[PDB]
């Protein structure tokens, strides 16, 4: 049932690898114009944080080396901040669509 | 033409004005007591980043549904405000009124105002400042009012250097959840019918600061540009009163604007006696500033830096000679039907009938008809200009200056 | 209420005439004041070589001294009825108009006949005026828009009198006299061409009784030569100006022809843009979303304005300089999109703009009298509401690239540019892009 789906879910973001270096989901996004404009709108605190890791993130990787047990960030505790804002931006992309066709 | 006005004041608070005529340029006014004096030295600058701020997302439509919707059907919005007031005025066909309409509610009471496009809004208003203040008169106006009020009647139509970026949007929704009340609001239409109005603003709106006084004082301005301008104003007459009726006819005595270009201001016997007075190229008005528990008047005054305060005098004498009860009373008569033209004449469009009529009906609370307001500009006694003048020969005074002003004095020779 | 109600609830505006040659006409209205004018057909297209600037002159000194009235007497009882009084003299139109209340009225028939044909002229009065209209120009000097489209002009009409200034030179100004200024007044005033225009609170039949009861006596009892649009470029480099102000335009069609009608609507679709405006990024004009996309323009203004038979099919933008070949870049992109793939949507909110624009233009007392005096003495005419609403039904995209195919793709331009020209490209550069090869 929809236990065995989520079991499936916690397994492949164990087996993903972007736990290990202490990344969370919406740092991983590759950049259209539309993650550009979402980047830009973020609140500051925020935004200040997705840096901090993302250059750990590189650091880490730059000597190739993995993080400690302690770090990982755990399942479904991470923020899923960005699906809102990119998903106003891409609302917006597909009202423009439609309005001009 | 059998048609005229309809009038209904919902009693939860607000007003509506409707006249179907049949003209086809409709337009919608919506009035508001939102101006600068509701809003105090901690949040500067926020009415006018709230006029700025006429297209943005609203709760259920984007910006680009508003922009694009409206440009569309092909109105026209305009905003346009003082420090008393709000008006959204928005003008087109006479058969496309009810989504624009719909966006008029949501540009009211739906704000978001995202964060963003509140930082291109700063932008914004940087360019509107610029614009505003490279025209020397308006400078010498909020000059004028911050001269003369200790209070938030002395506040910019605009936001001042030091609230461009440090205003956020959080600042402008408890204004909203403050200030935009449904009990604050005046619903003018021309070219639109009483029931469309009545349904709008009946279901569609749907929610529910203190004086100032008197500050006195004058305000330099060094700006060595050779067009020294001063204006000196003292209180005279609050709304309403018959006294400020009397003033009115005062300055058209006095001489307001030129009613012919290329003329020399005829009967305008300021700029004749001070033509008399002094032999140079400058110019010389009167100017009045009606509010709703104060007034101002006094004069303003175009000139050469080498022979500002000649003038100054000079006018100032012509006002002691006529608070002192020296002139003629069928002047004051053709002055009288001169503010007949000028009441006449501004309504004669639909834009400032609009205008007038719906600030009128907010600020006295009923609608009243032109002519008998013609009749109370007849109506008044000649000795109610005669104390109107000497009242202000009486009281304090208030000069903003700007310009050259090596050659012009403070208070005492004025 | 609907389109037919729209289009049916409307007034009439009587015409008629004197057997002077006085057209005569008037439209009712509700308000309680009036605007009662004459327009002149006599501007600068009628005149000579040697007296540019004569009708300036008249305009700016028949207020000075009236045959029966002393000195200022006209406006002391101008003032003394309490109105407003306007003149404004263009390249072949003039105007003379009282704006004023309904009671004063053959006081105000009276003194229009007086401004028109009952003007005294002073030799002091010449001397003092003279420089007045030297200081005049000085204020002129620095009004960068009508110094721009004073150079639109003055390049495209070489030879022909639609080029002279108005104002004309100074030369031409402190070389005057009375005896030729009044000459010009004895010649090109006369027999058919001025309209008695009012409107307001009055009746044709009231009109029609001051215009027998005081103009009569007028005694009205030779010119309108075509214009050759020459086409080319004129340059002032000065770089002591902040603000770049580029206009380019094209051959106006003129009145004989509804593709006047067919270029407002393609000009309600382009139309203008100003840095004060609310929403960038939403515009729906192209053009307007681009230039606050890249940040070019301060302002521009894409529009018409036509003479008898020809004119300026213009555009003016102002910039600044290191931006200008980027604006002229994406407008002429913009022109021939519409040139080649004019489609519905475009046209249909070119249509909406221009039926907002013409409504609420036609509103009042000033812009009704005028469209109706300057409508009666180049048409013989005016235009009913009824017709402009079918001239916009009539008009399509078809219409459209019909138009732009005459009138646009590939035609010689006038370019004026004042101020920071240092990027503004060569006239070939225009020429090359102009049209387009599918690019």
């Amino acid at each position: 049932s929809s236990k065995w789906l989520e079991g499936i879910r916690k397994w492949y973001y164990n087996a993903a690898g972007f736990n290990k270096l202490g990344l969370m989901r919406d740092d991983t996004i590759h950049e259209n114009d539309d993650v550009k404009e979402a980047i830009r709108r973020l609140p500051e605190n925020l935004y200040n944080d997705r840096v901090f890791r993302i250059k750990r993130a590189l650091d880490l990787s730059m000597r190739q080396q993995i993080l400690p047990k302690e770090q990982w960030t755990k399942y479904e505790e991470d923020k899923f901040y960005l699906e809102p804002y990119l998903k106003e931006v891409i609302r917006e992309r597909k009202e423009r669509e439609e309005w001009t066709k | 033409h059998p048609q005229d006005l309809e009038f209904t004041r919902l009693p939860n608070g607000l007003v509506i004005a409707s006249l179907e005529n049949y003209a086809p340029a409709s337009r919608i006014g919506l009035f508001i007591k939102a101006g600068s004096r509701y809003e105090n030295f901690n949040n500067l600058g926020t009415s006018h980043l709230l006029r700025l701020a006429s297209s943005l997302t609203t709760k259920g439509a984007s910006s680009f549904k508003i922009t694009r919707g409206i440009e569309a059907v092909g109105g026209k919005l305009s905003v346009t405000s003082t420090r008393e007031n709000m008006a959204y005025t928005v003008e087109c066909l006479r058969d496309d009124v009810d989504i624009l309409m719909e966006f008029l509610l949501n540009v009211t009471t739906a704000p978001e105002f995202r964060r963003w496009e509140v930082a291109a809004l700063q932008s914004q208003l940087r360019i509107d400042k610029a614009v505003a203040f490279q025209n020397p008169q308006a400078h010498v106006i909020e000059n004028l009012h911050a001269a003369a009020y200790r209070n938030a009647l002395a506040n910019s139509l605009y936001c001042p250097d030091y609230r461009i970026g440090k205003v956020t949007p959080d600042e402008l929704h408890d204004y909203v959840q403050n200030h935009f009340t449904s009990a604050r609001m005046a619903l003018i239409g021309l070219g639109v019918s009483h029931p469309v109005l009545k349904q709008v603003a009946e279901q569609f709106l749907n929610i529910r600061g203190a004086k100032a006084k008197y500050r006195g004082g004058e305000i330099r301005e060094q700006n060595g540009d050779s067009l020294v301008h001063a204006a000196l104003v003292a209180e005279s007459a609050a709304i309403g009163s018959a006294e400020a009726n009397a003033f009115s006819v005062l300055q058209h005595v006095l001489g307001a604007g030129p009613h012919v270009k290329r003329g020399s201001n005829a009967t305008s016997s300021l700029y004749q006696a001070v033509a008399k007075g002094v032999h140079q190229p400058f110019d010389v008005s009167a100017f009045n500033a009606s509010y709703s528990d104060s007034g101002l008047f006094g004069f303003y005054t175009i000139s050469q830096a080498a022979s500002a305060g000649d003038v100054i005098k000079a006018a100032y004498n012509q006002v002691k000679t006529i608070a002192q009860g020296n002139l003629s009373n069928p002047d004051v008569q053709a002055a009288k039907n001169k503010l007949k033209a000028g009441y006449l004449m501004s309504v004669e469009s639909s834009e400032g009938f609009l205008d007038e009529v719906g600030c009128q009906a907010l600020a006295a609370g009923s609608y009243t008809p032109p002519s008998t307001v013609l009749q109370q500009i007849d109506a008044v006694a000649d000795a109610d200009v005669i104390n109107a003048a000497k009242k202000f020969v009486s009281g304090r005074k208030s000069m903003a200056a700007s310009g050259n002003l090596g050659h012009t004095p403070f208070i005492d020779e004025l | 209420a609907t389109y037919a109600q729209a289009l049916q609830s409307v007034p009439e505006t009587q015409v008629s005439q004197l057997d002077n040659g006085l057209r005569v006409a008037s439209e009712q209205s509700s308000q309680p004041t009036c605007t009662v004018g004459v327009w002149i057909d006599a501007g600068s297209r009628y005149e000579t070589e040697k007296n540019n600037g004569a009708g300036y002159f008249v305009e700016h000194l028949a207020f000075k001294g009236t045959k029966n009235r002393p000195g200022n007497a006209l406006e002391k009882e101008v003032e003394s009825m309490g109105a407003h009084l306007n003149a404004y003299s263009t390249r072949e139109h003039t105007a003379y108009y009282i704006k004023a209340l309904s009671k004063d009225l053959p006081k105000a028939v009276e003194l229009l006949a007086d401004i028109v044909q009952n003007c005294s002229l002073e030799d002091s009065q010449i001397e003092k005026e003279r420089d007045v209209i030297l200081q005049e120009l000085q204020e002129n000097d620095t009004s960068m828009r009508d110094v721009v489209f004073n150079y639109l002009h003055a390049t495209a009409f070489q030879g022909t009198p639609l080029a002279q200034s108005v104002e004309g030179p100074s030369e031409n100004v402190r070389k005057l006299s009375r005896a030729d200024l009044t000459e010009y007044l004895s010649r090109h005033y006369k027999a058919p061409r001025m309209v008695l225009a009012a409107a307001g609170g009055l009746e044709h039949r009231q009109l029609l009784d001051l215009a027998q009861k005081h103009f009569s006596g007028l005694s009205g009892t030779p010119t309108l030569t075509p214009c050759r649009f020459t086409g080319s470029e004129i340059r002032h480099r000065e770089d002591g100006l902040p603000l770049a102000h580029v206009a380019i335009a094209v051959e106006g069609p003129g009145w004989a022809n509804p593709d006047n009608v067919a270029l407002q609507v393609a000009n309600a679709i382009i139309g203008h843009y100003d840095c004060t405006y609310g929403g960038g990024m939403h515009l729906s004009s192209p053009l307007a979303s681009v230039a606050v996309t890249n940040k070019l323009c301060q302002s521009f203004q894409t529009f018409n304005i036509c003479y008898a038979d020809t004119g300026l099919l213009g555009a003016h933008f102002v910039c600044d300089h290191m931006s200008i070949d980027d604006m002229m870049f994406v407008l002429q992109g913009q022109w021939m999109r519409l040139c080649t793939s004019a489609t519905e949507s475009e046209v249909v909110r070119g249509k909406n703009l221009l039926r907002n624009a013409l409504v609420s233009h036609l509103d009042g007392t000033t812009p009704v009298c005028e469209d109706i005096g300057r409508s009666l003495l180049t048409y013989g005419r005016r235009i009913p509401l009824a017709e402009w609403e079918s001239r916009i039904a009539e008009v399509d995209a078809r219409v459209v690239r019909e138009v732009c195919s005459k009138y646009f793709y590939d035609q010689c331009p006038a370019v004026a540019g004042f101020g920071p020209i240092e990027q503004l490209p060569d006239y070939n550069r225009i020429r090359s892009g102009m049209f387009w090869l599918r690019f």
